[PDB]
RNA sequence: UUUGCUCCACACAAUAUAGAUGGAUACGAAUAAGGCGUCCUUGUGGCGUCGCUGAACCAUAGCAGGCUAGCAACGGUGCACUUGGCGGAAAGGCCUUGGGUGCUUGCUGGCGAAUUGCAAUGUCAUUUUGCGUGGGGAUAAAUCAUUUGUAUACGACUUAGA
RNA sequence: AGAACUGGCGAUGCGGGAUGAACCGAACGUAGAGUUAAGGUGCCGGAAUACACGCUCAUCAGACACCACAAAAGGUGUUAGUUCAUCUAGACAGGAAUGAACUA
RNA sequence: GGCCAGCAUCAGUUUUGGUGGCAGGAUAAAUCCAUAGGAAUGUAGCUUGCCUCGGUAAGUAUUAUAGCCUGUG
């Protein structure tokens, strides 16, 4: 519906989210993903760390700069899962990937916008309680991601500003609710109730 | 499929030497009457010197549950073939009809022992009339006085791709 | 008012196809707000237009149209099949189309 | 200084629990749990709303906060007597859950002329609300 | 089939590629970790290599055979005239790495530094930094704003310095300009220094 | 087999107050305060009265039920830790070389120093965890006493002292030199 | 190198669209738990209330939206200015003060529409760039050639020269 | 490597098995519409992130005939089952079920 | 009368909804009503011991101030 949909990546399964996002991009919807460092993957941390090291050992023998490129950042890990679900070698696939943006944290342009979630990909709604899972932020650090602390510091600063904004918004909402309640019990309110509004 | 219970009555073909042969009856669980008659000859050929070409079906009638809206404890005896050997087994199922219990039984055998339909013989299905004759704990735990339990971690269904709030699993 | 729309927004998904062969004579259309084959029965027979722009002006306009119609439903999720007088071009996979309310049975 | 343990408030699967059917022929109708078959199956019966006595999966219904006294395994006639005595229908109609259901149905039954009247009335109410806020 | 005899590999694979350096002045890719409980000081210096010679000294190492005995050693001499501070640069931490935010230059620059900005100095009009010096013509409000921005946002402070090439026997006449990180003290103290 | 219900009982004495919310357990008693985070078990706590607390698991398998009893023991150790405390006694065992143990201070870190183990020139140091106090009992030859409110902190700190004095490249059956836990008990 | 270069407002041409057609509508955290309101001794506190999806909320009437009269409120909102504060992760945005000005469908009036002929996107968006008006702003370098040897197969590199 | 009966490839495209002379489905004039076969419906990719009862957690899980491999022997991992004995006349461990030997 | 379209009434093929009347079976089985008998995961009442003056625990008691199961019509 919205011209741009911003998805908060916290608490989403990587594969389930990537499948949903890839289909949206091919259907013509622009998608922005934020907080890629809070993504989850099913299975314990050690098991997923072994999987990435299996990916690390794959490289072109005669020239390593030709072989598969191993990106360490959480946003790039999600991008790899997404690109594998798109025919990226075609012009149609290239156009779809140009309608997608992935960021660690919430950069300033999108920190004042509305974020949504994908219920089909949420860990708390999919995984059986008690099952082990890993966070993409700690997995990236163990394989050579250098900017975990910088993102954490910036996120803490953003949340302080966002909490102050919510305090003013909450107080304004209470004032609006009181005026609507007082404006009820009138003839206009009675007619609206009969029509469902 | 969805099982129905039939009574099937058969006999040997009449002869001048032996007019009016004996009538044999059995109860068969099947998804239709065509399968039910086929199963009747399968078990009859295991007990008497007779086959379909040498006999006839007298009557086939569907048997309905007497009290389909009453919860009953059923004891079931089965014989099945594993990958190496044949075994007998007793299990208990709690349902509201015999056909419902049998349908659960075939699902349970497939899930826990990988036994297909062809490898299972239903020996007997009988309702357990009294408490303390139930000998399986997974059934006995539902017979406690004033049984209550919650349903934690409710997962709701979403008809839209995107949601504008974090969902809750309260119940 | 600020809105003058009399059509329903739609998306051109792809041609009718198997795993490896496509059929350009039939296009698959996704209609917003439709998620059930029973709901998609309402839009059967409705006219569809694809509106696009060109640099050259031909008949006193720089806006061109390709006309079509809804023929039948497709799948379990509310997609419909549509045929056009001239087949839609493949570069419009993911482009917006307009589903009009006529011919009407209301 | 006393121990403080936060309490849970789950709706319990029990005899006398009122359930709302969301899938099947009896969707949107109330029913009462009569017997518990297993962890996932119960026996329901609603005579007031024309819900046949049947065994149902717990995934087909939603537990409601309402409950009433009912003997275990009670038949349809007894269920009707207890349902009427406990006044289940009027308690359900007073809840905000039922009112939102009724409000959603009414909003979908409006006509084009009635939708025009809603817009006009909303603007009149908005004028008073904005004046009061300022 | 396997090689007949085992030998270690020739050469080091960590010094690849064996290509020409991008510039004659080698980059400093790592500075000492800052300890902000110390006075502000430079972390590096610039000089020109002159040659080698020999010295004699007494060895002070217990347990050595040559303990308390003279040893002959080779040394290298580097000509190090004083450097001139002509600017400062501030950096901000970013999820994509350090980024330079602001650069503030000194009011006056000598011909040594200005030659570095030209390839045809003898033909030029020598207009470099002419309009930037006008930012000092007023009370310095423009310079104060940029310095305040460095104090507010920067997490790393470096200073721009150039050598005094005219004091060496070299004939280049064109000075070398480089960034040197400041360690010790707070960000405000680094900028004030 | 997905048992319907399993319950365990937790008793509290008169002087101990327990506050549980969102699987955060805080036990306050005469000897101090202990806290524990249990957001990995999926259990439910409820209060019967001021002297009894119940913990339950609903529709749990064999493995899930096995962790329910673990919760009871962990909470109980917190309750008796803030009431009676814990004391671990260790002895020094050596054949020829005496073992010298002393408390030393290094950059305000409160270490414990072990010297002359099997004649080694190396100095062995073990950090003392927070909340653990170390005393050398009198009238007992070669005894060190560790005390604290947290059983895990006391036990693990003593375990570090045992592991740091392991014999290498020798028959450990013959060379029985080390420091070993000899008694587990309470302060009271 | 025949008045070049740059910015601002609109004028006419050309250029193309991976695809506007009321509004991307901002806490955080937990999920075997929370949101909101309220009271106090401000807490891992008491009480009330909500969920069971955005099926919402906001907006939405007038020649794609005209010309005029009156009443009630002193509000709502658009445009160009103005006061102050905040925002550096890619800030390029957010909030606030004052006045001027247009509109108001909160309510009651009076005129106008046709013929596009029974439908034909029936043209109302934003990309880049060029040529002519006039209102301000600023008056350089690089390469070849020559030269150097900290460089070098050739390019390249590093130096010097009014 | 060599025979028997039949069906195929060779001489044959088409849908399916990613890929393949022989397997599965089905055999071909040029087109339109409808319905299917074998095989499939998270994304690549046309089609239910359908419904239902269970089982499985692997520091080398598993995932579909021909087909692109795994065995003997073991595990108080977990699940179901068979036989015998103890236990209301209080067993096992130090106030409710428990023990032993086996099956898959 | 050449090009491109719209609607109505029909014909051929086909796809997707709403609704009416009948037949069969244990002339469905249940529910419901009447009646006989019975039991417990035992309702009312009663007895027994401690109990923040009404709350449990187990004995009796087969419809009473809840109900249920089975046969028969
Ligand atoms: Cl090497
Ligand atoms: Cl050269
Ligand atoms: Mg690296
Ligand atoms: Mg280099
Ligand atoms: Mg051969
Ligand atoms: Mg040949
Ligand atoms: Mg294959
Ligand atoms: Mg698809």
């Amino acid at each position: 519906v919205e011209p741009v949909v911003v998805i908060d990546g916290k608490g989403h399964l990587v594969g389930r989210l990537a499948s949903v996002v890839a289909k949206q991009l091919l259907n013509g919807q622009k998608i922005v993903v934020v907080r890629a460092e809070e993504l989850n993957i099913s299975g314990e941390f050690f098991r997923n760390k072994l999987k990435y090291h299996d990916f690390l050992r794959k490289a072109t023998a005669f020239n390593k700069t030709r072989g598969p490129f191993h990106f360490r950042a959480p946003s790039r890990i999600f991008y790899k899962a997404l690109r594998g679900m798109v025919s990226h070698k075609t012009a149609r696939g290239k156009a779809a990937l140009e309608r997608l943006k992935v960021f660690e944290g919430i950069p300033p342009p999108y920190d004042k916008k509305k974020r949504v979630v994908v219920p089909q990909a949420l860990r708390v709604l999919r995984l059986k309680p008690g099952r082990k899972y890993t966070t993409l932020g700690k997995l990236s650090t163990s394989v050579g991601w250098k900017y975990e602390d910088v993102v954490a510091k910036l996120e803490a600063k953003r949340k302080v500003s966002s909490a102050e904004y919510y305090a003013k918004k909450r107080a304004f909402t209470k004032k609006v609710a009181s005026a609507n309640a007082t404006a009820a019990e009138s003839d206009v309110a009675k007619q609206l109730a009969a029509l469902g509004y | 499929a969805h099982f129905k219970e039939y009574q099937v009555i058969g006999r040997r073909l009449p002869t001048e030497s032996v007019p009016e042969p004996k009538l044999f009856r059995m109860r068969i669980f099947a998804s239709n009457e065509v399968i039910a008659k086929s199963r009747y000859w399968y078990f009859l050929q295991k007990l008497h010197k007779v086959k379909k070409a040498s006999g006839e079906i007298v009557s086939i009638n569907q048997i309905n549950e007497a009290h389909p809206t009453k919860v009953k404890n059923f004891g079931v005896w089965v014989r099945y073939d594993s990958r190496s050997g044949t075994h007998n087994m007793y299990k208990e199922i709690r349902d509201v009809s015999r056909v419902a219990a049998v349908e659960t039984l075939y699902q349970d055998m497939a899930a826990r022992h990988r036994a297909r339909f062809r490898s299972i013989h239903i020996l007997k299905v009988a309702e357990i009339e009294k408490t303390a004759d139930v000998k399986r704990q997974y059934v006995k735990q539902f017979l406690t006085k004033d049984l209550k339990f919650p349903l934690p971690h409710r997962v709701q269904k979403s008809t839209k791709t995107f949601s504008y709030k974090r969902p809750s699993t309260f119940y | 008012a600020e809105s003058h729309r009399l059509y329903v927004k739609g998306k051109h998904l792809s041609y009718q196809r198997s795993k490896r062969v496509n059929n350009p004579n039939v296009s698959l259309i996704k209609i917003e707000g439709v998620a059930t084959p029973q709901d998609a029965q309402f839009y059967l027979g409705k006219r569809i237009a694809y509106v696009y722009r060109a640099s050259k002006e031909v008949r006193g306009s720089k806006i061109r149209v390709m006309w079509g119609k809804v023929t039948r439903t497709h799948g379990n999720s509310g997609v419909v099949r549509a045929t056009f007088r001239n087949n839609l071009p493949a570069k419009t996979f993911g482009a917006s189309v307009r589903i009009f309310l006529y011919p009407s049975n209301i | 200084t006393d121990s403080i343990v936060k309490a849970s408030n789950w709706r319990l699967v029990e005899v006398g629990r009122v359930v709302l059917i969301k899938k099947g022929q009896s969707a949107g109708k109330l029913a009462a749990i009569v017997e518990i078959i297993d962890q996932k199956k119960v026996l329901i019966d609603g005579p007031k709303a024309g819900v046949p006595r049947q065994a149902i999966n717990l995934g087909q219904v939603v537990l409601t906060p309402l409950t009433f006294a009912l003997p275990r395994g009670a038949r349809t006639a007894t269920v009707s007597k207890k349902w009427a005595a406990a006044a289940v229908c009027e308690k359900w109609a007073a809840s905000s859950w039922a009112k939102k259901i009724a409000q959603r149905e009414r909003r979908a039954a409006l006509t084009d002329f009635e939708r025009f009247q809603v817009m006009v009335l909303r603007k009149q109410k908005r004028y008073t609300v904005k004046k009061a806020l300022a | 089939s396997h090689r007949k005899y085992e030998a270690p590999r020739h050469g080091h694979l960590g010094f690849l590629p064996r290509k020409r350096a991008a510039s004659i002045r080698a980059r400093v890719k790592a500075f000492p970790k800052d300890d902000r409980s110390k006075p502000v000081a430079l972390t590096s210096f610039l000089g020109y290599k002159a040659g080698m010679t020999t010295i004699v000294r007494d060895l002070d190492r217990p347990g050595s055979k040559f303990h308390k005995r003279e040893v002959v050693e080779a040394v290298t001499v580097v000509d190090t005239p004083p450097v001139v501070v002509v600017g400062v640069v501030g950096y901000v931490e970013t999820p994509r790495g350090l980024r330079s935010l602001t650069t503030v230059w000194a009011e006056h620059l000598s011909d040594e530094v200005k030659r570095r900005f030209y390839k045809n100095w003898y033909k030029s009009k020598k207009k470099a930094f002419t309009k930037y010096s006008a930012k000092y013509a007023q009370d310095g409000a423009g310079i104060e704003r940029e310095l305040a921005r460095i104090k507010k946002y920067a997490s790393v402070v470096r200073v721009l310095v150039h050598t005094q090439i005219r004091k060496t026997p070299l004939a280049q006449k064109k000075a070398h300009l480089a960034e040197i990180q400041l360690n010790g003290g707070s960000i405000s103290e680094k900028v004030d220094w | 087999m997905k048992y319907i219900q399993t319950e365990q009982q937790i008793e509290v004495p008169e002087g101990v107050t327990v506050s549980i919310k969102s699987r955060i357990v805080k036990v306050v008693g005469p000897r101090g305060t202990l806290t524990k985070n249990l957001k990995h078990i999926d259990v439910t706590f409820t209060k019967v009265n001021n002297q009894l607390i119940k913990v339950a698991v609903h529709n749990g398998g064999r493995k899930h039920v096995a962790a329910l009893r673990t919760v009871k023991s962990l909470v109980d150790n917190m309750i008796t830790g803030v009431t009676k405390g814990y004391k671990y006694k260790m002895r020094y065992v050596y054949a020829h070389f005496p073992i010298n143990v002393n408390i030393v201070e290094k950059d305000g870190a409160k270490f414990i120093e072990v010297r002359n183990f099997l004649g080694d020139k190396k100095i062995r140091n073990v950090p003392v965890r927070d909340g653990v106090t170390i005393e050398f009992s009198t009238n007992v030859k070669d005894e060190i006493v560790l005390s604290g409110n947290s059983v895990e902190d006391v036990s693990q700190n003593a375990a570090d002292l045992q592991q740091i004095c392991r014999v290498r490249n020798k028959d450990i059956r013959k060379f029985l030199d080390g420091i070993y836990v000899s008694h587990k008990g309470f302060i009271t």
